[PDB]
């Protein structure tokens, strides 16, 4: 998809 | 009327060995101090540790810019001024559109040192990441990071660093307008 993440980065 | 630009923090950016110039981040401080607070002391390494020498790390066109691992570098690392994490300030300030400022997490909860800076308006971050700066100088140095060929992980293929960074003072504060506010 469209995230900000810190460790896991998903769709 | 809106909230009020408080203090700004400079990111001076180099591309491999290209200075591109400088990207400057006004701060609502009276709408989210603590936050804030973070983001400057990191801005300016008073602590010990900070900003200068991390990268935007992911960059992905008409999303954002992500940049602030100061710990591993790889984008799963990041450490606040008042611990591991912070929890969510408040959720008063919306991603309204392009070159707003905005706390990258991993859940509720969990603010760091990562942020990122809007090329799009993501409204559905909206109440899931801490919004508390706009960028009100260096869009086109922001636009140059988006444009940077980048890998299947959106990692940039050249190193988009944040050679210096720190603070400047705001004698006079000003409005950022806010539809409605
Ligand atoms: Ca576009
Ligand atoms: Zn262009």
């Amino acid at each position: 998809x469209l995230l900000v993440t810190a460790g896991l980065v998903l769709a | 009327r809106g909230p009020s630009v408080t203090a700004k923090v400079f990111f001076d950016v180099r591309i491999g060995d290209k200075d591109v110039g400088r990207i400057v981040i006004g701060l609502f401080g009276k709408v989210v101090p603590k936050t804030v607070e973070n983001f400057v002391a990191l801005a300016t390494g008073e602590k010990g540790y900070g900003y200068k020498g991390s990268k935007f790390h992911r960059v992905i066109k008409d999303f954002m810019i992500q940049g602030g691992d100061i710990t591993t570098g790889d984008g799963t690392g990041g450490v606040s001024i008042y611990g591991e994490t912070f929890p969510d300030e408040n959720f008063k300030l919306k991603h309204y559109g392009i070159g707003w400022v905005s706390m990258a997490n991993a859940g509720p909860d969990t603010n760091g040192s990562q942020f990122f800076i809007t090329l799009t308006k993501p409204t559905w971050l909206d109440g899931k990441h801490v919004v508390f700066g706009k960028v009100i100088d260096g869009m086109t140095v922001v636009h140059s990071i988006e444009l940077q060929a980048t890998d299947g992980h959106d990692r940039p293929l050249t190193n988009c660093s944040i050679i210096n960074s720190g603070k400047i003072d705001v004698k006079t504060p000003f409005v950022v307008e806010i539809a409605d506010w």
